[PDB]
């Protein structure tokens, strides 16, 4: 129960997808117990929508044509 | 004896409306939230209304007003979010009101999609610890959904409740034991209570009770906690004029009260006195029964002036006052005598002996 409260507080701090996944990964051993899985399900909607926001960010980076992107310029700078 | 303490009635808002629900805030025991459905006399007015009154002040005006397009079948305080008031409406949207916001419209309302509720919601509650809290809501289609108060876009959990042969349970009222969060009790319109499990291997309806032969109006579990545990006990009112005292273990009535010559519309335990409980009927009578003193006659009785049909009743947390809402949007508060409300140290053993007797 103490660590369930800590999970609640820790997500009360973190908002970002990457940060929230980090604090999730902090509790490696707690995935076994079928009680904190309910706590995880309580945030699961927020988890999918954050990972969503990340993947539209990646799609925004992708839909930029690579020659037009700065990545091509820096690659050519390094002779790639 | 019951003494009339305070009456609340707003001419602009509460007039020509039924009182749909009642609740007292835990952190503010002097705060009472009440619900009102659509007023036929005022179609242009908002259908759902929810008014929060106060007892520390003697001002008659509603301390806070809220309204919504859908009629509010149920409402309650958010126990761990003191600024928030939760409500379930006729259309099934779980509306939420923040007292800080000057806006009266709900700041949040759930979708009424297939994932969410899709029928009128008559019972909503926030159950859990300060660390963990969950908003359980049930609709008249038997769908039960758990939500987070921070996000009402999509439920935490959702399922549909059945008991045998996949027959939908039209839930009309609901309660919990004190301190319990996984196991709950629901009174449907079947006249059949169901002890049900929220989550786990046996999630859903666990048991049937035959019991009442008409629709259940209210179901409430034991609230007072002390030397002898009585959380396994609960009470059920119904359209059949009868009030049934039951426990989880036994599948049949431990006792049934039928003194009432009218539809008994709500029943509720006292939060302090173990044996005492209250009920309210539609003839206009509020009746206190003290099973320690008597399982035979109302320990106290009182009729509201004009005998308006009493719909909802709510005990205050201290157990020294009872609030009742009638079919005229008019709230009446009665202070209970100290002799009845205050339990003596032997009232617990007295109720144990009484339960042994029956």
């Amino acid at each position: 129960t103490r660590i369930t409260a800590r999970l609640r507080d820790q997500l009360g701090t973190a908002k970002n997808a990457n940060e929230m996944f980090r604090i999730f990964s902090r509790f490696n051993a707690l995935f076994v117990r079928p009680h904190i899985r309910g706590a995880i399900r309580e945030y699961q909607t927020q988890l999918i929508q954050r990972v969503k926001d990340d993947i539209e960010s990646l799609h925004d980076k992708f839909k930029v044509q690579y020659p037009q992107s700065q990545a091509c310029k820096m690659s050519h700078v390094r002779d790639l | 004896k019951l003494s009339l303490n305070r009456q609340f009635f707003d001419e602009r808002w509460s007039k020509h409306r039924v009182v749909s629900c009642l609740d007292w805030s835990s952190q503010y025991p002097e705060l009472l939230v009440a619900s009102y459905n659509n007023n036929e006399d005022a179609p242009h007015e908002p259908d759902g209304v929810a008014l929060v009154w106060n007892m520390k002040y003697k001002k008659t005006t509603p301390e806070y007003v809220f309204h919504c397009q859908s009629a509010v079948m149920s409402a309650t305080f958010a126990k761990f979010h003191p600024n928030l008031v939760v409500g379930g409406t006729y259309s099934g949207q779980i509306v939420l009101w923040d007292n800080r916001s000057n806006k009266r419209t709900p700041v949040q309302r759930t979708p009424l999609s297939a994932a969410a509720h899709t029928h009128p919601v008559y019972c909503v509650n926030v159950v859990g610890t300060q660390n963990a809290h969950n908003l359980i809501s049930i609709s008249t289609d038997g769908k039960i959904c758990s939500w987070s108060l921070d996000m009402l876009s999509h439920p935490q959990d959702s399922m549909e409740l059945v008991h045998k042969q996949s027959k939908a349970v039209a839930v009309t009222s609901m309660s919990f034991p004190v301190g319990d969060v996984n196991n709950f009790v629901v009174g449907s319109e079947e006249g059949s209570v169901y002890t049900a499990c929220r989550h786990g291997s046996k999630a859903g309806i666990s048991e049937m009770f035959e019991g009442h032969q008409g629709p259940i109006t209210g179901i409430h579990c034991h609230a007072a906690v002390g030397a002898v545990d009585f959380s396994h006990l609960f009470v059920t009112s119904s359209f059949d004029w009868t009030v049934k005292l039951w426990t989880t273990k036994n599948n049949k009535p431990l006792y049934s009260f039928e003194d009432n010559a009218d539809y008994v519309y709500d029943v509720m335990w006292s939060p302090t006195h173990p044996a005492l409980f209250a009920c309210v009927d539609g003839m206009g009578r509020l009746d206190l029964w003290n099973l320690n003193n008597d399982t035979e006659v109302p320990t106290a009785s009182i009729s509201v002036e004009g005998n308006p049909a009493l719909n909802r009743v709510r005990w205050t947390h201290s157990g020294r006052e009872i609030a009742v809402g009638d079919s005229e949007g008019q709230i009446v508060i009665y202070d209970v005598g100290e002799q009845i409300a205050v339990p003596r140290n032997d009232e617990w053993a007295r109720f144990g002996r009484t339960l042994a007797e029956i």
